[PDB]
């Protein structure tokens, strides 16, 4: 019913200690009001969380947008012989987001209360986070606020007045942003290269260890508590159908202060910048292009970005998808072909390498990136580069062949009269 | 009884449970073009030289490891196949060596026939290509390894096996590489297989080097006496 | 060079069937030897078996 | 670009498999406590925090605290050395004291990281990749380390320092050379990546346990 | 109350501080799950 | 263009130019070269037998 959204109440917001402040500690959550009814979420049922997370509307918050509901209700199956797991992704590797790491550093108990209730709703028999390894301070914290929640028996033994036993164990990874993704995280966790498994089987039915096992983002999981206490409905009413919630906004790059920021789900990307991040640098009139979901999606010129909501359906019907709501702008000031030269090299060095189309395309696609820079190539070629593009996207084990592959569709798309102009350019400054 | 019923090119086969699309066309009469799949091996599925379409399914699945569904219409010589197909084959030969004439693997190679039947007959590779070091693994195979395609037929054979978990992949992406990271000597009485499942020249025989061309050899089937397995 | 004294060294007959070939020999009088074709059975694949929870199938890499 | 790192280990004096190396007892009730977490089947999955223990004991990895690390979880040698040469994090070679990582990623590159990365080649005397004479600090480039809204910023021995300027950057090395410890976080008293001068969310005081809960529980 | 930043103490964070604390935790965890086996290569 | 004697050459250092392919051989319609190859003490793929026949030859 409603058309505009972006006014989102200070006191109605999930994460209302985003920037540390206040005390995180356990005595700091409980006054938050964090760790509030656990034992009666715990005692209604997972029957009745699944319900509340579905009726919520919420998606995946880490990239897919998959709807989490359905997900934990694939774990829902009854018990096989296995034990069931829950493992909560930490990995953070998409350039332009630190949503992940400030909800950790500052804010860990609603963390492991988010795990407690979607082990309970999952039937997980333990959480296995996997932090990343630089993230070291951050871990840590998340180490002592999972011994506070020991110490007052939130989590263990019977866990609450409940009767359900429930572990949280932390785990650290070594510089890989592919162990990012569900599987190579699986991977990763089980000792071994973090290179992705294929799918069939998916991870609710061979997982960690073989067993059962869902896979979320930090995001999604610390929704989940203050969902379930505020309850479904809540929820559902911000943003647009099939796009409820509300979502954390990462704005870097060319932005007087470039800030993290949790608002409403479909807030104009314009109107959130000038609101949040104080608007981009040398007036709206200098930007030349945005980011809006991290690398791993298209860039969009400003006279689309002028008119554009921030959700999962408008930003694919702009062609680029919400991704991770990491927002990177690019003035009118600053190259973009290397920025995008750049990206492509950063995917070069993150590959795992385990299947042909990734590795040899994408580095292929890093030499032609940049020769692209110095203009050495020729016209020709662009469409040559688009043609590599559309055959490694959709033919990889995972999907990082496809974030490697979309920026250079997005760039070719958006700025070929660029490169035309760079490549006479340099054949006229060298005959 | 349990067979279900699914359409290779609109035809009509009987399979059981779990039976992989590869299979389901093994039945009818066509080979999937493959390069890290073996009937011996565990399914990998790094090459990607096996993605066919599935008739109303946008994206191609690869079919050395999914299991047939119910109802399914392979389309193995569609266009969507066959361009997957030749964007697989230009992706191994980028940075493949220009080594046949020297490569004992001359007539014998899989890389050679597949792109004559799969691939394209040119190439837009502008680049300069990669080169690996070479090692040594005894005096039985001899280890060419810039024309590796990092398929890992040798690694699964030699863990499952032979029961040596002497080799393994180094590195990552584009320079990862496969080998034992040591100066050491992978020798098993099971050793030299490893040549007849590698599909490029990577690993030949050493004591078989440069004497021969397959289209010259007469082969002659008998039995061995060496033990008596036969 | 490598010398020869037989004409048929070089004489390789190829058939649709087992009987063609039976037939072919018989009715030119040579003595054969038939030996039956072998076929690769079928085997049972499966990806999930390498991630396998109890089992000796786990793979320690891939 | 290019990696410039090998992935094949050839014997040296300071590098063999004779080269002394064993865990402490304290780091073997670690590696005990470690092993635990994880089922009575799968003790694989250790690897890396164990291969990791041994660098923060050691500083880098030689090929005697990976056939260590293998012996203790019963795995074999090759599935380490694999582990050590994919994850970027393990130090295969030797390293200095402090270990500078720069990120320039785009959105660090974006606001001028390449100007701190030239600083601190300028105060060093070294180039991207070398090390100093003193074995006391190592310059190296990486990814991007979900520090991006607080770009530029470098990363040293397990501490963030984020809003570098030049200046800053030159304060942070001539302090580590004095002998004290940096305190870790953003520069310019930005207090963990708020607007500078916006503030423009959570400002009134946090609700009160309870104030949201639907009825019915 | 909003001005202070309460997030310091990790400034005195040491290199055994994560593996400390998991070594504190341990007394805490449930007895694992077992798969029958001790390694899948026995 | 034209078609004389057969020849076989050598790089500018003065090693000899085949490499014991044996595509010449394949090719070759009146099957008048023969070929042996090993390798050479220094590991090179060399021919130890490389014959024409010019009486079966085609030219
Ligand atoms: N937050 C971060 O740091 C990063 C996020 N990303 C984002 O990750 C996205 C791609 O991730 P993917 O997992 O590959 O996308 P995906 O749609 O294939 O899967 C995402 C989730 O949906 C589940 N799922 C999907 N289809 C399913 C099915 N048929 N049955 C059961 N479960 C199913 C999967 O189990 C998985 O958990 C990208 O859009 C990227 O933007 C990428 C890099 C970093
Ligand atoms: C290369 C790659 C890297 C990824 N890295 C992350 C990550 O660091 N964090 C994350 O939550 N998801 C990441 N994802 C997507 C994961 O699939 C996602 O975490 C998981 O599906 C859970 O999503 P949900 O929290 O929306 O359910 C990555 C995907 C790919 C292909
Ligand atoms: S697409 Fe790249 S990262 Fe993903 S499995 Fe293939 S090689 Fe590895
Ligand atoms: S392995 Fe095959 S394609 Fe590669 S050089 Fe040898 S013959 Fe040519
Ligand atoms: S050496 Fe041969 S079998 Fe082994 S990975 Fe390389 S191509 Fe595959
Ligand atoms: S064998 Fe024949 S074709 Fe091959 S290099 Fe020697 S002369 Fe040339
Ligand atoms: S044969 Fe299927 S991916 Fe290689
Ligand atoms: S791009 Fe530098 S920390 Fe993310
Ligand atoms: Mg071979």
């Amino acid at each position: 019913k409603k058309t505009s959204f972006g006014s989102l109440k200070d006191e109605d917001r999930i994460f209302t200690n985003l920037y540390g402040r206040h005390d995180w500690r356990l005595k700091g959550a409980q006054s938050r009001g964090d760790w509030y009814k656990t034992k009666e979420i715990l005692l209604k049922g997972p029957d009745w969380i699944l319900g509340e997370v579905k009726t919520s509307g919420l998606r995946g918050r880490g990239g897919a947008g998959f709807p989490t509901g359905l997900k934990w209700s694939f774990m829902n199956k009854p018990s096989d012989g296995r034990p069931k797991y829950l493992v909560v992704n930490a990995d953070e590797g998409e350039p332009g987001t630190c949503k992940d790491r400030e909800i950790i550093r500052h804010d860990p108990h609603k963390l492991v209360e988010g795990c407690l209730v979607g082990g309970r709703a999952m039937g997980a028999r333990a959480a296995y986070i996997y932090i990343r390894g630089e993230f070291y301070n951050e871990a840590s914290n998340l180490q002592v606020a999972i011994r506070e929640a020991y110490e007052a028996g939130l989590i263990g033994k019977n866990a609450c007045g409940s009767g359900y036993d429930f572990d949280v164990f932390v785990v650290r990874g070594a510089g890989a942003y592919i162990c990012g993704e569900e599987t190579a995280l699986i991977e990763s966790i089980e000792g071994k290269q973090g290179k992705p498994r294929l799918k069939p089987p998916f991870p609710a039915d061979v997982g960690v260890f073989g067993c059962p096992t869902t896979v979320a983002n930090v995001e999604t999981v610390a929704v989940s508590p203050t969902i379930c206490r505020r309850g479904g409905a809540w929820f559902a009413s911000f943003g647009r159908e099939r796009n409820s919630g509300t979502k954390l906004f990462n704005i870097s790059g060319h932005v007087n202060h470039p800030c993290t920021v949790e608002e409403e789900m479909s807030v104009p990307l314009k109107e959130l910048i000038e609101k949040h991040a104080g608007g981009v640098i040398g007036g709206w009139d200098n930007l030349l292009a945005v980011i809006p979901g991290g690398s791993s999606t298209p860039l969009i010129p400003k006279s689309v970005c002028e008119t554009v909501l921030m959700d999962f359906d408008a930003l694919v019907q702009a062609q680029t998808g919400l991704g991770t709501a990491a927002v990177i702008v690019m003035d009118r000031s600053t190259d973009i072909v290397k920025a995008i030269a750049r990206l492509i090299e950063f995917y070069k060095h993150e590959s795992c390498g385990q299947c042909t189309p990734c590795r040899e395309g994408v580095d292929w696609m890093n030499k032609v990136m940049a020769r692209f820079v110095k203009g050495d190539a020729r016209p020709a070629e662009i469409d040559s580069l688009w043609e590599i593009s559309k055959q490694i996207e959709g033919h990889t084990i995972c999907a990082l062949g496809d974030g490697a592959a979309w920026p250079v569709q997005g760039l070719i798309r958006h700025f070929r009269p660029e490169l035309e102009e760079r490549m006479q350019q340099f054949a006229l400054q060298h005959q | 009884s349990n067979l279900i019923e699914v359409f290779v090119d609109g035809q009509s086969v009987m399979v059981e449970p779990g039976t992989t699309v590869l299979q389901a066309c093994e039945k009818v009469g066509m080979q999937i073009p493959r390069f890290c799949y073996h009937e011996r091996l565990s399914v990998a599925g790094n090459c990607r030289m096996c993605l066919v379409e599935i008739e109303k399914a946008p994206k191609v699945v690869a079919a050395c490891a999914m299991p047939v569904m119910k109802g399914w219409n392979i389309l193995t010589n569609s266009e969507k196949s066959k361009k997957a197909r030749e964007g697989v084959m230009e992706f191994l030969l980028a940075n493949h060596p220009l080594d046949c004439p020297i490569c004992d693997q001359g007539g014998e190679c899989d890389l050679q026939d597949q792109s004559m039947m799969f691939g394209s007959d040119r190439s837009r590779f502008l680049e300069g290509k990669r080169a690996v070091e070479d090692k040594n693994i005894g005096p039985l195979v001899k280890t060419i390894m810039t024309r590796c395609i990092q398929c890992t037929r040798c690694i699964r054979f030699a863990s499952e096996i032979a029961g040596v978990d002497d080799l393994g992949t180094t590195g990552r992406g584009n320079d990862m590489q496969v080998g034992t990271y040591i100066e050491k000597m992978f020798m098993s009485e099971l050793s030299g297989n490893i040549i007849d499942i590698c599909p490029v020249g990577a690993l030949t025989s050493k004591p078989y080097a440069f004497t021969a061309r397959p289209w010259e050899t007469r082969k002659t089937e008998s039995i061995d006496v060496m033990d008596a397995v036969g | 060079w490598s010398s020869t004294a037989d004409p048929l060294s070089n004489l390789v007959l190829t058939f649709s069937t087992k009987e063609d070939a039976v037939a072919f020999a018989e009715k030119n009088g040579w003595s054969f030897d038939v030996e039956e074709r072998k076929v690769p059975k079928p085997k049972s694949k499966s990806y999930g078996a390498n991630f396998s929870w109890n089992k000796r199938t786990r793979v320690s890499t891939k | 670009g290019a990696g410039g790192a090998l992935f094949v280990h050839r014997d040296t004096p300071e590098n063999n498999p004779d080269t002394p190396f064993d865990f402490t007892p304290e780091n073997y009730k670690r590696i005990e406590a470690i092993v635990k977490n994880y089922p009575e089947g799968h003790k694989a999955a250790a690897v890396l925090p164990v291969l990791d223990l041994a660098q923060r004991q050691n500083g880098w990895l030689p090929i005697s605290a990976m056939n260590k690390v293998a012996e203790i979880l019963q795995v074999p040698p090759m599935r380490v050395y694999e582990v050590a040469t994919f994850y970027t994090m393990y130090n295969r070679k030797p390293v200095g004291k402090y270990h500078i990582q720069v990120c320039t990623t785009t959105p660090c590159m974006l606001r001028n990281s390449d100007s701190i990365l030239e600083a601190i080649q300028k105060k060093l005397g070294i180039k991207v990749g070398e090390t100093t004479p003193d074995k006391l600090f190592t310059l190296i480039e990486v990814e991007c380390l979900g520090a991006c809204v607080n770009a530029p910023m470098v990363q040293i021995n397990d501490n963030y320092y984020e809003d570098l300027t030049p200046k800053d950057i030159e304060e942070i090395i001539d302090e580590l050379k004095a002998g004290k410890i940096p305190k870790p976080g953003p520069r310019s008293g930005r207090f963990s990546c708020e607007p500078a001068g916006g503030l423009t969310s959570l400002t009134e005081p946090p609700k009160g346990p309870g104030f949201g809960v639907q009825a019915g529980l | 109350d909003n001005s202070t930043y309460r997030n310091l103490q990790h400034h005195e964070y040491s290199t055994y501080t994560f593996l400390d604390l998991n070594v504190e935790l341990s007394k805490f965890r449930m007895p694992q799950p077992s798969s029958g086996r001790q390694s899948p290569r026995h | 263009r034209f078609r004389g004697e057969h020849a076989l050459r050598r790089y500018p250092s003065g090693e000899e130019r085949c490499i014991a392919c044996k595509l010449c051989e394949a090719v070759c319609p009146a099957q008048a070269i023969t070929i042996e190859a090993e390798p050479r003490a220094d590991g090179s793929r060399r021919t130890t037998r490389y014959d024409i026949d010019m009486t079966k030859c085609i030219y």
